[PDB]
DNA sequence: ATCAATATCCACCTGCAGATTCTACCAAAAGTGTATTTGGAAACTGCTCCATCAAAAGGCATGTTCAGCTGAATTCAGCTGAACATGCCTTTTGATGGAGCAGTTTCCAAATACACTTTTGGTAGAATCTGCAGGTGGATATTGAT
DNA sequence: ATCAATATCCACCTGCAGATTCTACCAAAAGTGTATTTGGAAACTGCTCCATCAAAAGGCATGTTCAGCTGAATTCAGCTGAACATGCCTTTTGATGGAGCAGTTTCCAAATACACTTTTGGTAGAATCTGCAGGTGGATATTGAT
């Protein structure tokens, strides 16, 4: 009976639907619940404006964005259109984030 | 004035607002009449061309609202802009659209 | 833990606007390895930025102060 | 409880090149930042400047330096004759 | 006539605590070199990051409070721990006597 | 007299880098304790950098420190090569480091 | 009261200083067209740089570029050099 | 008869010799005209400081010995050896401070 | 390459809540008019340091030869990762109170800046010391052919 | 499994260039003594934020199937490394002329310093508009069967 399009197919879809978009592809919750256990192990009892943690969210996607832009490159370059961990491994040591 | 510092240059940015800001920011023990005049006027400048290329992004979608999507592809489509401002991130900006041409069908 | 809030198809998400079609299973958890150290280098320096003013409340500018000396200036929280 | 920006210049500036479009709350937010990235950029490389020079003093000339390190080449070129243009009719003025 | 200016430096010093931490140990007037760019570039930042925040928190003096939080903003941290430990002792030490 | 430094317990130069701090451009008004610990900071990292550098020599017996026996000491070193991350040291060299797939095989 | 004209100075970047460079690298294997990259690429740096350099030259209305002009130019960049003063 | 090492090991004893010296890898002369060539296409009748030029050529090689360390890294990444002009060129856009 | 046959985008419209733009006031900046300083530009000018030169000598770049071993090209199996139907639950959302606290004022004890004035510590050559770079020559480890 | 063939280590010596030590002049800390600030220390307010509350929705965790890619295995042409003859040209080392840093004075165009006067931008509701949430319906592109 049923329909199914090609693996591939649906992934080049999203990559079209998401890069002509600019919503926050994290979802809120997760996100600033993660930002407290982190800040609490630095300063405790802390608030946060909620366009404090609106910030981090956007910087860190921005940031994730870019790295997995770097890291398609990486796969690229090795024959190959699958992003693997020596991938994001690699855009990070050339980035000198590894150093 | 009966007419403005910024007028007198010709200017819309604040010359006067700029002086000052100059002054307290501790950059030097004095600024000279004609610095914000030349600062104002750059940044007046760089602050037009930029507007002028979003308000194009904007044309395009045909919604007379720039909005921060706008300034991004604006920013990011112009090399020059590109490099001035390559370690800065718009919020709300999203990438420029493309796709790797070996990541394509056939 | 509460990394773990960062699922799969956020993950898978992200690397769609980064340009990505295809994803080896370990990079979900890969990915979210970089994003702790992210956001804990981040947050470090945020945080400084409010002992530093007597606060307990980390404010967006903070935040913004942060990812500046960290060569990531963020444009739309100045205000 | 006064909060200072840069909006009311940067509409102005935006009509006189497309006066038939506006701007968003969270558009002119990143205007706002441009301009105080730039300003910061571009006086913090005067200040250097005229500290090497063992000059107490920024002006113009500092101005149109910082701007030529700090600017990729065309858009250099234009600010500084912006910026030279508007100190010119400024002198003129009064 | 013409008097040539003293060139100041930080070597006099650079050397009394290469003589505390190595006392057979010299020192290559080009690794010296070295030293002083390392000292006046860690001044740098440290002052730097010290202008911004008294600038950010709106005061018009740098405390030794602003030193400090440059000082472990700008270092990593067991570098930024024990820079603070002598940073503190200094001072304290310095209000104690005259 | 009384020096500034020795009364801070210090060999830095308390007094000069009191001077430099005011003619600086860094603030308008500069606080007693400041240029005490920076000073001592100043100090503290040369000291940990002048430890790490003299252990370079030693171990290749030589009496004078030289850039190659700094460059060692710094980038062996998990957070001075950190903090020294952006910096070259001239005359310096690296670190011998062969990746190993570039090894003979078989 | 000359100078004999400066003309095609990049190819004395030589095959051989790039082999060499391309060793304190961890290089152990070249391919043909390396050493035209290189040179392209070092003329790139180079002119950024020396850009700088100059611009901090004029400024102080010198005619000579001294060594603090490039520290200076070299710090802008991100690539801070020791060894030089200042 | 005479001998011959197999090809990779002299270039591998080349790896250990220059990793374990510091001195300066361009010929001295011909790179201070580089630097006097470029300078004058910028401004005319520039001098320079002997130590001017020393500091340029030290940036110079300190920065094309590091971008042949991440140029080998992606050699390496694509299952390869041998550096090709896609590796400079992979490394340059990551760390995209110039490409 | 064609035809059918779903499936998803993308245009072109709509009604209304959510933003933007619009008015009217007003502290707080920007401006004015005068009165005084003063940083640094111009003008010598004493001297480092740069630019050239000249030559002798060898270190090292070029251009060549020849084959090893690397890169490129092909094929293919297996196992990973895409696509989807199912149905559960974590995240949204839409107000509601209470509180913790970031924000502002308003005084002062303590701390900082300044102009002089008195005191060393730090610097620039001289005047001594002394590593270590070059130069040998003999022991040891590594590599590659048989 | 072993030896020629090299390369790499590793010491030992000595004179010399390059660090260390020594002195004396002296700028700049350091001391004194008023002149000014300023960063808080209590006492207060209006807000964003945290704590809860508590139903519904769409997004996500799960499990199944199968296409298509990654990694392995093979093969081979030709590119790049090793080795060398040749000779150019970089490197050394010194000298010399002079351009142009860098130091000193002198003295205004420019900057500061005040007392008042004007303008302006920020602010907060009133009076406008504008995207978007939703909804087709036609265009566009996908997948499978001949
Ligand atoms: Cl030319
Ligand atoms: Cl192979
Ligand atoms: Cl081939
Ligand atoms: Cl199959
Ligand atoms: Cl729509
Ligand atoms: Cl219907
Ligand atoms: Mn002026
Ligand atoms: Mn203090
Ligand atoms: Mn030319
Ligand atoms: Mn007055
Ligand atoms: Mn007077
Ligand atoms: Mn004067
Ligand atoms: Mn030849
Ligand atoms: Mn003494
Ligand atoms: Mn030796
Ligand atoms: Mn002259
Ligand atoms: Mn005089
Ligand atoms: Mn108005
Ligand atoms: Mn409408
Ligand atoms: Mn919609």
């Amino acid at each position: 009976k049923p329909h199914r399009y090609r693996p591939g197919t649906v992934a080049l879809r999203e990559i079209r639907r998401y890069q002509k978009s600019t919503e926050l592809l994290i979802r809120k919750l997760p996100f600033q619940r993660l930002v407290r256990e982190i800040a609490q192990d630095f300063k405790t009892d802390l608030r946060f404006q909620s366009s404090a943690v609106m910030a981090l969210q956007e910087a860190c996607e921005a940031y994730l964005v870019g790295l997995f832009e770097d890291t398609n490159l990486c796969a690229i370059h090795a024959k190959r259109v699958t992003i693997m961990p020596k991938d994001i491994q690699l855009a990070r040591r050339i980035r000198g984030e590894r150093a | 004035k009966s007419k403005s510092r910024s007028s007198r240059a010709g200017l819309q940015f604040p010359v006067g607002r700029i002086h000052r800001l100059l002054r307290k920011g501790n950059y030097a023990e004095r600024i000279g009449a004609g610095a914000p005049v030349y600062l104002a006027a750059v940044l007046e400048y760089l602050t037009a061309e930029i507007l002028e290329l979003a308000g194009n992004a904007s044309r395009d979608n045909k919604k007379t609202r720039i909005i921060p999507r706008h300034l991004q592809l604006a920013i990011r489509n112009d090399e020059e802009l590109n490099k001035l401002l390559g370690g800065v991130t718009i919020a709300q900006g999203g990438v420029l659209p493309n796709i790797q041409a070996v990541l394509l069908p056939k | 833990d509460n990394i773990q809030g960062i699922t799969k198809p956020a993950i898978r998400r992200l690397a769609r606007r980064g340009g990505v079609k295809r994803i080896s299973g370990l990079i979900y958890e890969e990915t979210r390895g970089v994003l702790k150290v992210f956001l804990e280098n981040v947050i470090r320096d945020a945080v400084t930025y409010t002992e530093h003013a007597k606060r307990k409340t980390v404010t967006a500018m903070d935040v913004v102060y942060a990812l500046k000396r960290q060569g990531r200036t963020l444009y739309g929280f100045g205000g | 409880s006064r909060k200072e920006s840069y909006s009311v210049y940067v509409y102005k500036v935006l009509k006189q090149v497309h006066p038939d479009t506006g701007i968003s709350s969270k558009a002119m937010g990143i205007m706002n930042s441009f301009v105080n990235d730039i300003f910061e950029r571009i006086a913090g490389e005067a200040s250097r400047l005229a500290h090497y020079n063992k000059r107490s003093t920024i002006t113009s000339r500092e101005i149109q330096t910082a701007v030529r390190l700090l600017l990729p080449g065309e858009l250099a070129k234009h600010a500084v004759s912006e910026g030279t243009k508007a100190v010119t009719k400024y002198t003129s003025s009064k």
